[PDB]
RNA sequence: AGCACAGUCUUAACGAUGGAUGUCUUGGUUCCUACAGCGAUGAAGGCCGCAGCAAAAUGCGAUACGCAAUGAAAAUUGCAGUGACUGAAUCAUCAGAAUGCUGAAUGUAAACUACACCAAUUCCCUGGGAAUAGUGGUACUCCUACAGAAA
RNA sequence: UUGUGUUGAAGCGAAAUACGUGAGUUUUCGUGGAACAUCUCCCUAGUGCAGAUCUUGGUGGAAGUAGCAACUAUUCAAAUGAGAACUUUGAAGACUGAAGUGGAGAAGGGUUUCUUGUCAACUGUGAUUGAACAAGAGUUAGCCGCUCCUAAGGGAUAGCU
RNA sequence: ACGGACCAAGGAGUCUAGCAAAUGUGCAAGUGUAUAUGAUUCUUUAAACAUUUUACGCAUAAUUAAUG
RNA sequence: GAUGUUAGGAGGGCAAAUCCGCCGAAUUUAAGCAUAUAAUUAAGCGGAAGAAAAGAAAAUAACUAUGAUUCCUUUAGUAACGGCGAGUGAACAAGGACCAGCUCAAACGGUUAAUCCUUCGUUUGGUGCAAACCUUUCGACGGAAUUGUCGUUGAAUUAUUCCAUGAAUGCCUUUAAUUUGAGCAAAGUGAGCAGGAAUGCUUCCCCAUAGAGGGUGAAAGGCCCAUAGUUCUUUUUAAUUUAUUCAUUGGAAUUUUUCAUGUCGAGUCGUGUUCUUUGAGAUUGGAGCACUAAUACGUGUGAUACAUUUCACAUAAAGCUAAAUAUAUGUAGGAGACCGAUAGCAAACAAGUACCGUGAGGGAAAGAUGAAAUAGUACUCAGGAAUGAGCAAUUAAAUAGUACCUGAAAUCGUUAAGAUGGAACGGAUUAAGAGAGAAAACAAGUAAAGAGGGGAAU
């Protein structure tokens, strides 16, 4: 959000009927270039917005837990089958099925490079490489805003 | 939402569809319930008829506590 | 990356470089050790000293080797006797080079240097 | 140049002996410096910087033997006591925040909270 | 007002951006106090921190039926369990002296759950291996041996609730 | 070596003026978190000063862009100059020392660097030996204790 | 999601045997020198300008025009200088006419004072001049004033509100 | 008849509360898990996940000033 | 009572976002307006804290009853108030966060103020280099106090059981957590291309508990800082380790046996009236004035004024108290579907600055060379100089030359082409010129020779 008094924190008057100026506030004095200029409005310079944004917008959204559920249920299922998944982005063309399940002792390895040499010998080899190579610093003002890169989900 | 909205269909149509010889000006009818009885009284005869007077004794405090009961059929 | 007292925003480090003061400077300024060094003293990398053999392997220079003259941390340079240029006027100026564009083949010997080296173990 | 370490065995008197000739050194440097003579217009920055280092020694042995004398006694000057926040020293003492009457020093000794567990 | 719709009622004709206020931090106040009460259970060095209250009923004919947690135990109840008040606040009873006990079923109930917890109850010495009978109904100190094999033990929270 | 009428208008190419656009960003904004009083032991605020060459800003207070101490620790530089082969050059920390005139401002005043009264005062050596017109104190209200006067 | 960039991105100028009906889209050349798009689908908004005597900034025709008009008045020769109607010197003709562009002060100003340089801008023409710019310097009290006294009056103390 | 000398940039139905209708979605005589709690979640995470077999709202019954 | 430059102390001012008192509008809404609303708000005055304030029932209920305060969900836009118009608007119960209770007065103690303070001394041990600090109980003196400090919470009496007490001897270990400051911290500066310069593109290697970010001559996990992780160090705080002999000094809880039903806040409550405030309505609280109580069998609430009376619940007129709560302030961190120099704070910069006003106050504009100025334009010619030009010169680049990234439009210049009888532009249709153009706007294949690229076949 905006500053509360952003641009109106001026002295208000719009002496302007008989000046041949319009009829807009302007900032009182003289002996600076403000003097005279149009104030707060949002057609003014430094005049502050039309409808300057407030922390009370509705940010979130309640979302029903039985939608929720249904939602969380339809992506499981969606996962479990292959044409989605090749669609989606995915490059499983060489997995054997695509609701893959691995042995426990997957949850037991501790490097990484034995995690990417798992991954490769499943076949997802191209989907590592898509992934290794998809970053890329993003477009606009963005990677100003800490967001620099961009990176594809595997 | 704010691209779904009417007022974007309306973007060069200088009156943003509220009227050429009406115009939209600021509480042309006054605010609120202002007219009730006066100049907005057939809106409030016709959609709410029982609106003014009062009936009935006062209960000072009530304790919806103490009526409380739920039926059953 | 995953503790959250230290700040990962650009803005913030990247004041936070251009005005440090001159002793975090210093540590700023350190630079790779060449391999038989980097094994000698079993460490990666070093700040450089003054009077430091050096081998700039970055930019147009990226050949010769030569001793280090003089430290700028005011601009974040380094100057080898060497790598000299001249200028329109008609004399002669050191050429700035980034820390991180040469690796230390030798490195003179001072009595904290050790002692940080040995901190090293 | 004088370092802040060697001449913190002197006595007083040629502290302010040494404090005296240094100043009068840079009367003289000013001097010259007015004067056209601009050779010595460095030395300045030093002289003037032993001139503080000399009377940092010399105030701080003021400071500690005078100290010395007001040790204990209970009443010392406002400068020697303590220079806490005005509302710190103003504060009621941890003794008494924490002092008791009998009875309910009795009811605390006789009854204090206890430490137990469960099945 | 215009069409078939309600009669307008906004209760907004004062200055009401001064007074709105949204409540950003709430998951993050959860976590604090669950955290701040956390420290408080470890700190305490095994004594759980809840009190134990009583099971009092609902006023009203609305909640007639319903018991919940109530403030303290009374005197009475107290004494049923043999326990003076002054030394059940000592053993995280909790006590207030405005409640009566209007009713003998409510008198028993109550005394029969301070025996239970009373007899869950296993002091810890306050002198470190000086164990003793207690005073004023609390029990006498457990020994090193069962404090040792009961400070391992999974502490029973279900009588506070 | 010669030839175009001039002006006005249109078009293109190249330029002037101008500072849009794009891209930048040690800035802002909002939220979250945490701590939270400073002052007669003289605050906040205001003046006045302080560097070798020095206006502003920043920093500092007659020890005046910094002293001492502690950690790091070789540079610092426009010139001049200062530094070890680490209490030294420069950072950081900052507990010691120092902290001008004011300001609640409080001896009386105030478009005054004006005027009081009381102690003379300060320093050096371990009872002397010096130097200073310099240094402290003196508001109003109130509390506790004390004093001698009162009915 | 899947792409374009130092073998040159965004932007910009001119364009195109280009597409669309149209908002537009896409390409070429030049310039540019560091980022850009996603139309696969969706999410979001401070999202689309010819006007509001709109706001800010910039720029026109008017126009080399209106105008540079109070205070009677200038001339000759020389010096300096790149350059002299308005800098200096000499000569002449005149003015101010002790109710003075003459001497002293107050209020106000604050270094404009002096000397030496000096001309980017200013000195509405010129300018080598200057109250401009730059570097230095300059204000000396027992007797002149303040300081003291009291006035119209102000503030404050004791009370009392 | 009024505004517009010219150009660039900025420039105006939005945000929140509350109600209704419409439509999509989930469940259905039920629906919404409020505040809060737990939990090997704690960059993201201020979100996601969860809720020992009569809390509360709306609906499930209306009508009357009212005892009902 | 005064008075004291007697001794020791305190208050004063700044700062306010949250907080506590007072005082107190109008704009506005009612489509006018006067009650009402705005609003118990803004402005004004005063006073505190890291929170403040409230708070331990003269409470609620009417039930099978609850049990200090505060806050959240809800009750509930409800009961109610209101030209019953516009509008306004609580409380109880319920679910949660948090959870804590207390002391004066009054009673009782006179074979004895058993209290308190000032000043001057004594030691009991400890962490500090020091400076200083924490514990310590024996006094003595001078006072205050009976116009009342301190002890008990009725007083004794048995029974058990607890708690503080001293001396001597020994014991000071381990671990988990929490919290500061420090270190250590993987892997390429490998070819080749194009470059001023790789961090780019191809290609060959790897590290990853590190592929967060920043810097580095262009886009870097492997060049540097740092990051993941880990090791020391600081704060406190749990569990764990060990305590043993002797002694008397006092206190406490409950339980036996008797007394006496004690005390319990006065110009206060309350009532009348006036004003205000509230949803509070024959008055919700407060205030002013008048009148002015009872003594626990009392008196106060039980939301309609009375009289007689049951019942229930509390025990006013004295005081303290942590937590859950709030924070447009200050400081310090961390973030973001935020703004990107006419935006975002007024201020990205020497910004509350320059400047304006007598004053209260008003209040700007202004970011960008380049990788590197440790490359900021050397030299020559012409000019008095500014400048210009070069066969001269830095750079990758000077049409990047300090107003320096890009460099639009308005407006103006140069050159070329065209038009030109009191508007100019334009629509529709062609024609004539001038620019550009081959992607349909002809020619697949075929044979030969030259340069290449691939695929399959052992």
């Amino acid at each position: 959000a905006v500053k509360l008094g952003a641009g109106y924190e001026t002295s208000a008057e719009s002496w302007g009927t008989g000046r041949a100026v319009a009829r807009i506030p302007r900032v009182p004095g003289g002996g600076t270039h403000r003097a005279g200029q149009g104030a707060f409005g949002n057609m003014c310079r430094g005049g502050g917005m039309f409808n300057p944004t407030k922390i009370w917008r509705r940010w979130g959204r309640k979302v029903n837990l039985k939608e929720k559920r249904y939602a969380v249920c339809s992506s499981i299922a969606a996962s479990g089958v292959t044409s989605l998944v090749l669609a989606r982005g995915h490059r499983i063309s060489h997995l054997k099925e695509v609701p893959l399940v691995v042995s426990n002792d997957i949850e037991s390895l501790s490097k990484t490079k034995e995690a990417v040499n798992f991954l490769v010998s499943l076949g997802l080899k191209d989907e590592v490489n898509r992934l290794v190579k998809s970053k890329k610093i993003r477009a606009g003002k963005g990677k100003m805003r800490n967001r620099k890169y961009k990176i594809r989900n595997g | 939402a704010t691209r779904f909205k009417k007022n974007r269909k309306k973007r060069g149509h200088v009156s943003a569809g509220h009227g050429r010889v009406g115009k939209h000006r600021k509480h042309p009818g006054g605010r609120g319930k202002a007219g009730g009885l006066h100049h907005m009284r057939i809106n409030f005869d016709k959609y709410h008829p029982g609106y003014f007077g009062k009936v009935g004794m006062r209960h000072l405090n009530l304790l919806k506590n103490r009526t409380y009961c739920p039926t059953i059929n | 990356k995953f503790n959250k007292q230290k700040s990962s925003s650009r803005r913030k480090m990247r004041k936070a470089h251009f005005t440090a003061p001159a002793g975090l400077r210093r540590k700023i300024m350190s630079s790779k050790l060449s391999k038989e060094l980097r094994l000698k003293y079993k460490t990666r990398s070093l700040p450089v000293r003054k009077d430091d053999e050096v081998l700039i392997c970055r930019g147009h220079n990226h050949g010769r080797e030569g001793k280090v003259v003089k430290i700028n941390r005011k601009r974040y340079k380094i100057y080898v006797e060497r790598v000299t240029r001249e200028k329109v006027n008609g004399e002669s100026t050191f050429i700035g080079i980034h820390p991180s564009n040469v690796v230390l083949t030798k490195l003179k010997v001072d009595k904290n240097r050790k002692k940080i080296l040995d901190r090293k173990a | 140049n004088v370092k802040a370490y060697e001449l913190r065995t002197l006595k007083k008197k040629e502290l302010l002996d040494k404090l005296d000739e240094l100043k009068k050194e840079l009367s003289g440097l000013r001097i010259s410096k007015a004067l056209g003579n601009s050779a010595k217009n460095s030395k300045i920055h030093g002289v003037r910087k032993n001139v503080a280092r000399v009377l940092t020694v010399y105030n701080q042995k003021r400071k500690m033997e005078l100290r010395q004398l007001y040790k204990n006694k209970k009443f010392k000057p406002y400068n020697l006591r303590k220079k806490l926040t005005k509302n710190k020293r103003l504060q009621l003492s941890p003794k008494q925040k924490a002092a008791m009457t009998l009875r309910q020093k009795k009811k605390v000794q006789n009854f204090p909270q206890r430490k137990y567990l469960v099945v | 007002v215009a069409h078939n719709n309600v009669l307008p009622n906004v209760h907004l004709h004062k200055w009401w951006q001064r007074h709105v206020r949204v409540n950003f931090s709430k998951n993050i106040k959860k976590k604090k106090r669950r955290l701040l009460r956390e420290k408080r259970r470890k700190a305490n060095g095994g004594t759980p921190i809840e009190k134990l209250h009583p099971i009092v009923h609902c006023p009203t004919q609305r909640y007639n039926f319903r018991t919940r947690l109530g403030k303290g135990f009374t005197f009475e109840e107290l004494k049923g369990a043999g326990l003076t008040p002054r030394a059940a606040q000592t053993i995280g009873i909790c006590y207030d002296k405005r409640r009566k006990n209007r009713s003998e079923e409510s008198l028993t109930k109550n005394v029969e759950r301070l025996l239970k917890y009373k007899n869950s109850l296993v002091m810890i010495p306050l002198k470190k291996n000086k164990a003793k009978k207690g005073i004023g109904g609390i029990p006498a100190d457990a020994d090193k041996n069962t404090i040792k094999e009961f400070r391992n033990k999974k502490p029973l929270l279900s009588i506070f609730k």
